[PDB]
């Protein structure tokens, strides 16, 4: 090869192929209607409704308990959108400390 | 000199597999009194780990008073991580020999650079299930402490 | 019994397990000396080729690039180094140059009796490199005619020309004034006429007790000659004369 | 720029001693004033190359021991000398100048065996380079066994006269000013190891509770002697030391640190761990590196020790809370040369500096804070000087710091830990009662 | 976590993000950061790495105490601790200089087992989630988690065929598995092995 | 380290627990409970 | 720094103290507890 | 002025330490004993069943003392071990 050598290129591998959008949209609609059906079964059909509701200070503890339960899932959803792990840990430690106390107070008071 | 396809150097953000880089080198000839551009069409660039992976032919894209600049077209880096040498050795008999290589590490793809779970279209039915289970669980927990 | 238990579990720890693995208490430390030499006196981007059970130390103490290390996950990249350290130097210089190797360090406990040197785990190199290159290397040639594994004068002409043997016995005979060197691990006499000269490598460091020896690849010849010809020209200078002989060579391309 | 011609050198004899790994120039000049208004100045001329590396410049009268206000300025460059009393318009006064350069001759062969002797090559100016007209001038080299020239000049007058222990030059009866057209080059024998410390950083930790001052130094040492050909070979080395040939070899085998009067808790550490070949006798710390430092080899190490604090601090007279500290600036091997010095003094947690004086002009001074063991707020007060060119045994000075340390901050050190322990206890209480 | 090591296996490099168990080093880094920011003792990382094993050789004594406090009374657990503090079979791999995975890999081995007993003996869910979390920590810290993964099912199975099935085994084991498997899948080195 | 080993290396690093170990296994077999099965299988 | 024989003695004393306090605790608990 | 600072340095008295470094281990052990002989009473008080205000008072009053003693033992011990202040 004193004078010249042949050219060389790299042949890449084909990437794995996605699927068509309509099928995924149909299968998302099916799951959505299933969840709505479950909610409707809970509310009306199965006659499982809000018989007793806490009032006064027990209602404030109830609001705190719901706030904790929903706040943890908001934290997880925000962490699913590219939030740093350390920030999630700090936001969870700043919510568990009041939330644990309020939830234990509610669960002992209401029973 | 070699650098990213858009301008950023290697020291700002290192290379990763299936990137877009570009290489460029300048030659000059001495005719006895002063330097001049060196019009040669036989130059070849080799990107090689241990045996050549890319062997491209340079084309003249730059001109200076005493320097001729050759560059490769934008090319995709190989599909495997490693430690690759970028090399350009002009060696033809009857004329001076010139070599200039450099060793660069080409890393793999980090977890943060894969396509997200919603950009894909095959996995829109696996996120609806999770969101539905989470919503149903929240409503269940709410209705459990509010029922005889 | 509980008290004998304490008096036993203290004695055992004091005697057996509390032994440093980098400094032999016989207090000699020739590993840290050579690793610090590599760390101080060699450029930061140089590659060191050694057997696979020192790589981690070379990466931690010497802070240089290696080729193989302890968590063996590619078993062919280790066979490459095994084939390098068990072939004649003219083939090792070609196997070790396409990988951009600068230095090569060997262990040799023939002066203090270390036992765990590289010349007695040579057979494992031969096995590993023979599994995937049967034609290139054959374990049958390293043993002598009668079937023994000797480094003495009556050693096989394949081991006498290998890389590790020429590299770990370079000046060992001349070390003793009488000229009759006694290996301690193998307990075999060595004469200065045994070890052939090393033409492609040149020694750059060796510890006080000759334990760790670091050699360097020579840069290829400028005129294009094979370094063995340079060696034969420098060792045989005056007497090697021929009047006139038409060279036999292929027609110029 | 040329200074106003005001003085005349009626005698000019210079001697260069090349015996201790750094050029030490000593010029003795008798000077006369031109008849004019009495001026009080003098401009000594250094070449732009040499002036870049000069580490000491003094000038005193022969009759009087006391020095003068010798100072450097800020392409020939100049250094200013100024007299206490104005010189008479027509008067004759002797004077002596001493300079210490930081450049030694490069090894001439550059490749010598580990048993051969090395020769060094140095390039200077033969005719004196002054800013005034010189009448008589003589040049002399001392401190070496054998001298030789290199490309000697054809003219006989510009030729060195050999002597048993010296190499002199014939006096020139008339020399014009700004004459630097002859670059003399001379080779001489020298067997020292030619040490050079590329970077020194030494920390000094004051402490009033334990009343101990402990030093820690990090040397980066390079040998500048002629490299060895054929590469290293332990056989030759271990065969030559068994014969009586370790007289003045040019590679480093043992260093001799000279510590302060009473030192304790010596240690000698390396980047890859502890070196066990050290030996601390009285007022001397012998150090054996891992490998002998031949020409071109680098060795980076650390050495530390401890001293009583009563020898370096002094409480003031007017008040019992104003302290004066006198830290030594250098104490290392006998004859080295430092290319950078970083001197850090770590005053205690609540100190506050009032005055800082140094006997050698430094390049940069700064004040920061750095936290150490049990430093729970603002750590220690670090005061760092940066010097550039320093010699081992002739740049002997003492940095004088003057600070204060009130007892209202002396006892805050136990309280700042009591605060954490009390907070931890009051936290455990709430965590256990809730 | 995305470290690419180009100073080993020179021409090939090494992806140290998915060939490594990042549980020892993360614990050493957390201890160094705590000792350097929350106590005021800046300690060189070499000293922390060296002295990691002796420090963690007392937590395993406490874990053995708390684990033998289940099999028998507390008085019979202190003896076990006294045994495991000084015994050459465990000292051999946790000497002052050893910085291997086993240094941290036996402590967790005990702690997980403790919680499993506490979960299987009582039947609660909160004592099986702790076992799952410490089994994820052991998966991250050592490649010998396969021992637990094949020993806890053996215990449950031996209790099944012996005729001692109750409503406690169901909750304990199903919670432990359903959390521990999906938690151990999060280690890039383990990958999808727990189902393949 | 990938080999089998003789009986001395068991008394070496377990002084006298090695012959209380069968005794402990037997005394767990005497009164089986839920956790004793785990300990025996582990052993 | 502490020597090696001093450390050996310290380790043996710690082990003896531990093995004695454990037996003291066990012999107190065996009697004082309701059996 | 270097001359006047160098003049003031030599004239003044030397440095007399507060507590000599040779008798600090004694204070270290004699404070380590006390700082735990007291801090056990704190845990006994908090554990004991009594009025909350009295518990708080008899916890802090003998916790401050243990705090001071520990914060003054952890300097003597640190100096005695070889890591000054
Ligand atoms: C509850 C904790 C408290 C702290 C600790 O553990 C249990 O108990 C400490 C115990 O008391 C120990 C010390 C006891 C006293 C010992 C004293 C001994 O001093 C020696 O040093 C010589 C040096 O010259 C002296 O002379 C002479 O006096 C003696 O020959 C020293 O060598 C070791 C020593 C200091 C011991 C070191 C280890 C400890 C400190 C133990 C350890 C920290
Ligand atoms: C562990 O360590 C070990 C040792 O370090 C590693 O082992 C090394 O791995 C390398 C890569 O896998 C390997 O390199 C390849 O070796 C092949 C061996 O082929 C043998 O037979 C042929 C004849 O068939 C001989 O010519 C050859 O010399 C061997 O004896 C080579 O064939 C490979 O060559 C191809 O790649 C190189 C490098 O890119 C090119 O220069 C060469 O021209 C070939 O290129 C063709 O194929 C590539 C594939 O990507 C294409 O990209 C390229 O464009 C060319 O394509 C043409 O040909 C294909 C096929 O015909 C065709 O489809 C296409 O259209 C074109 O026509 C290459 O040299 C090393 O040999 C191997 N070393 C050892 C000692 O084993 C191991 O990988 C490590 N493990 C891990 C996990 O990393
Ligand atoms: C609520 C409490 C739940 C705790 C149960 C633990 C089981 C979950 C394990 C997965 C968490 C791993 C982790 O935290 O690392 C996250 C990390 C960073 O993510 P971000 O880029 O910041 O954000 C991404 C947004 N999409 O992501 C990764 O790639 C991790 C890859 C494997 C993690 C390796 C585990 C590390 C060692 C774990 C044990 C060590 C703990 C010691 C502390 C003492
Ligand atoms: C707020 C204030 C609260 C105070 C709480 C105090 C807690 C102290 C716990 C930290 C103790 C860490 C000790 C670290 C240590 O021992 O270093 C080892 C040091 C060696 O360092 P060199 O590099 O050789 O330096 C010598 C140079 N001449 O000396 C030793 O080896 C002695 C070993 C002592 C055993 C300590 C065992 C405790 C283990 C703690 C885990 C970390
Ligand atoms: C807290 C109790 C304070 C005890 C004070 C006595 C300390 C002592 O004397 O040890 C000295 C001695 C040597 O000091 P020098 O280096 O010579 O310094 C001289 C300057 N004066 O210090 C040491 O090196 C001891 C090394 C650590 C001991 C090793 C054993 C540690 C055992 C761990 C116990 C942890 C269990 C507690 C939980
Ligand atoms: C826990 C109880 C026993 C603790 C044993 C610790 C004694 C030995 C510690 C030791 O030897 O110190 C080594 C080392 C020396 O530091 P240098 O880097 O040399 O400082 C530079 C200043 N020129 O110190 C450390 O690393 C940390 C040690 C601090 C912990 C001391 C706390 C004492 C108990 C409270
Ligand atoms: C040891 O000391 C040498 C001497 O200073 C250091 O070498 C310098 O390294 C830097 C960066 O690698 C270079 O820019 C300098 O030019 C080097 N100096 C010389 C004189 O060569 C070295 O970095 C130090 N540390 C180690 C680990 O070797
Ligand atoms: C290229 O450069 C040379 C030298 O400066 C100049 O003579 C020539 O005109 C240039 N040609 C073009 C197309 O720019
Ligand atoms: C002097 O030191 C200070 C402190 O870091 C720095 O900011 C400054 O730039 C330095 N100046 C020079 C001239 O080195
Ligand atoms: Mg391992």
């Amino acid at each position: 090869k004193f004078g010249i050598k042949p050219e060389i290129h790299h042949i890449f591998h084909a990437e794995p192929k996605r699927v068509a959008k309509p099928i995924a949209v149909i299968f998302v609609l099916i799951i959505f209607i299933t969840i709505l059906s479950l909610i409707v079964t809970w509310l009306n059909s199965c006659a499982a409704a809000f018989n007793n509701i806490p009032t006064g200070v027990t209602a404030v503890y109830f609001l705190g308990f719901i706030a904790t339960i929903v706040g943890f899932e908001v934290i997880f959803a925000r962490y699913y959108l590219g939030t740093s792990i350390f920030e999630t840990l700090f936001s969870s430690l700043y919510l568990g400390a009041p939330g644990l106390l309020t939830s234990t107070k509610f669960l002992r008071s209401f029973g | 000199v070699h650098s990213h396809a858009d301008g950023t150097s290697y020291d700002e953000e290192p290379y990763k597999i299936k990137d877009k880089v570009i290489y460029s080198v300048g030659f000059s000839e001495w005719n006895g009194e002063e330097w001049l551009p060196h019009i040669a069409d036989d130059i070849q660039f080799e990107l090689r780990q241990v045996d050549p992976y890319y062997r491209l032919t340079l084309s003249p894209s730059g001109n200076d008073s005493e320097t001729q600049y050759y560059t490769t077209g934008e090319f995709i880096l190989p599909d495997r991580h490693g430690v690759f040498t970028f090399l350009t050795d002009y060696r033809k008999i009857g004329l001076s020999f010139t070599t200039d290589k450099d060793v660069k590490a080409i890393r793999h793809l980090a977890n943060d650079e894969y396509p997200r779970s919603w950009e894909i279209s095959n996995s829109w039915v696996y996120i609806s299930a999770i969101c539905g289970v989470i919503v149903a669980w929240i409503f269940f927990v709410v209705s459990f402490v509010t029922t005889s | 019994y509980l008290y004998l238990f304490v008096f036993h579990s203290t004695w055992v720890t004091r005697t057996a397990y509390s032994s440093p693995s980098v400094v032999l208490p016989s207090l000699i430390d020739d590993f840290r000396e050579a690793y610090y030499w590599l760390r101080m006196n060699s450029d930061e981007d140089s590659k060191v080729a050694a057997w696979w059970d020192y790589g981690y130390q070379i990466g931690g103490m010497a802070d240089r690039t290696t080729l193989v290390d302890n968590n063996t996950w590619n078993n062919t990249h280790i066979a490459i180094v095994g084939k390098a350290m068990a072939s004649p130097e003219e083939k090792s210089y070609e196997i070790l140059k396409e990988h951009d190797v600068d230095y090569v360090l060997v262990i040799f406990g023939g002066l203090i009796g270390f036992g765990g040197d590289d010349i007695n785990k040579f057979l494992w190199m031969i096995r590993i490199s023979e599994g995937i290159w049967p034609e290139e290397i054959k374990e049958r040639d390293f043993y002598t005619a009668e079937g023994e594994y000797r480094v003495d004068a009556r050693a096989s002409e394949t081991m006498r020309n290998s890389l590790l043997y020429k590299m770990s016995y370079k000046d060992f005979p001349q070390l003793f004034n009488g000229g009759q060197a006694t290996d301690r691990v193998r307990q075999q006499m060595i004469t200065p006429l045994d070890v052939p000269p090393l033409d492609y490598f040149d020694e750059v460091f060796t510890s006080e007790n000759w334990m760790v020896r670091i050699y360097q690849l020579k840069k290829d010849d400028a005129q294009g000659r094979t370094l063995r010809d340079v060696g034969e020209l420098t060792r045989s200078s005056t007497k090697t004369r021929r009047s006139i002989k038409r060279p036999e060579l292929g027609l110029r391309v | 720029y040329e200074p106003p011609a005001t003085w005349e050198n009626v005698d000019y004899k210079r001697t260069i001693d090349v015996s201790n790994a750094y050029i030490s120039e000593t010029i003795e000049i008798t000077i006369k004033n031109i008849a004019s208004e009495p001026a009080t100045e003098y401009f000594t001329a250094f070449e732009s190359g040499i002036f870049s590396k000069v580490s000491f410049f003094s000038a005193y009268f022969t009759n009087e021991a006391t020095f003068l206000n010798s100072q450097l300025l800020a392409e020939i460059r100049y250094g200013i000398i100024q007299f206490p009393n104005a010189i008479s318009p027509q008067e004759e006064v002797s004077l002596v100048i001493k300079s210490f350069y930081n450049t030694v001759g490069i090894p001439y062969p550059e490749h010598v065996g580990m048993s051969e002797e090395q020769h060094l090559l140095w390039e200077t100016n033969r005719l004196p380079l002054s800013a005034y007209d010189t009448k008589k001038a003589s040049f002399t080299l001392i401190g070496s066994s054998s001298f030789e020239e290199y490309h000697p000049p054809n003219d006989e007058s510009l030729l060195g006269k050999a002597n048993g222990n010296s190499f002199e030059f014939g006096p020139w009866e008339d020399i014009p000013r700004f004459s630097s057209n002859e670059t003399l080059a001379i080779v001489y024998s020298h067997n020292a190891p030619l040490n050079q410390v590329v970077n020194l950083r030494r920390d000094i930790w004051l402490s009033h509770w334990a009343s101990t001052i402990q030093f820690e130094e990090y040397y980066e040492l390079t040998n500048k002697a002629a490299k060895l050909s054929k590469g290293f070979s332990r056989l030759e080395l271990m065969k030559q030391i068994q014969t009586q040939n370790m007289r003045q070899t040019h590679f480093v085998t043992v260093l001799d640190m000279l510590l302060p009067e009473g030192a304790t808790d010596h240690y000698f550490t390396d980047l890859v761990g502890l070196v066990s070949t050290s030996h601390a006798e009285r007022d001397h710390f012998f150090i054996r590196p891992r490998f002998p430092i031949f020409g071109g080899w680098n060795y980076n190490f650390t050495v530390g020790w401890t001293n009583k604090l009563s020898d370096f601090l002094h409480v003031s007279s007017g008040s019992d809370e104003k302290f004066v500290a006198s830290i030594p600036i250098l104490n290392g091997p006998p004859d080295t040369v430092y290319d950078n010095v970083e001197l850090s003094v770590f005053l205690p947690e609540g100190a506050e500096i009032f005055d800082i004086d140094s006997p050698v002009p430094f390049t940069n001074v700064s004040i920061e804070t750095q936290k150490s063991y049990f430093d729970l707020n603002k750590g220690h007060v670090k005061l760092t000087f940066s010097y550039r060119n320093l010699i081992s045994q002739v740049a002997n000075g003492q940095v004088l710091i003057k600070y204060d340390y009130p007892k209202s901050s002396f006892f805050k050190k136990p309280l700042s830990i009591a605060c954490y322990i009390f907070t931890a206890l009051m936290g455990v209480f709430v965590l256990k009662t809730l | 976590l995305n470290w690419f090591d180009d100073r080993t296996w020179y021409p090939l490099g090494r992806v140290t993000g998915g060939t490594l168990y990042p549980g020892l080093m993360t614990t050493s880094a957390f201890i160094w950061h705590a000792l350097r920011n929350w106590l005021g003792l800046p300690i060189d990382i070499r000293n922390v790495c060296v002295l990691f094993a002796p420090l963690f050789s007392g937590v395993t004594a406490w874990a053995t105490y708390e684990f033998t406090k289940e099999i028998k009374d507390a008085s019979a657990g202190l003896l076990a601790a006294g045994f495991i503090a000084i015994v050459p079979g465990y000292i051999s791999r946790s000497v002052a200089g050893s910085y291997d995975n086993e240094a941290i890999a036996i402590t967790l081995l005990m702690v997980t087992f403790m919680f499993w007993i506490k979960a299987q003996k009582t039947g609660s869910i909160m004592h099986a989630t702790c076992a799952a979390l410490f089994y994820f920590y052991m998966v991250s810290a050592w490649g010998g988690y396969v021992f637990i993964t094949n020993l806890i099912p053996l215990h449950v199975f031996l209790l099944i065929l012996m005729g001692r099935y109750s409503s406690k085994l169901y909750s304990a084991y199903t919670t432990w598995y359903a959390i521990g498997t999906v938690a151990s899948m999060q280690i890039p080195f383990v990958g999808f092995l727990p189902i393949r | 380290e990938h080999q089998p080993v003789s009986w001395p290396a068991f008394f070496f690093d377990t002084h006298f627990l090695i012959w209380l170990f069968p005794a402990g296994v037997f005394l767990l077999f005497l009164d089986l409970k839920d956790e004793h099965v785990f300990v025996i299988a582990y052993s | 720094m502490i020597s090696d024989e001093q450390l050996n003695s310290l380790a043996i004393t710690f082990g003896i103290v531990m093995m004695t306090l454990i037996v003291i605790y066990h012999a107190v608990d065996s009697t004082m507890s309701p059996k | 002025t270097y001359e006047q600072l160098y003049k003031e340095f030599h004239s003044s008295k030397s440095f007399q330490p507060f507590i000599h470094l040779d008798t600090q281990p004694k204070f270290a052990i004699c404070g380590l004993i006390v700082t735990l002989a007291v801090l056990s009473s704190a845990l006994f008080a908090v554990g004991s069943k009594s009025s909350y205000i009295k518990k708080l008072f008899f916890y802090t009053i003998l916790s401050v003392i243990g705090s001071l003693f520990a914060g003054l033992t952890t300097v003597f011990a640190s100096n005695s071990f070889g890591v000054y202040v």
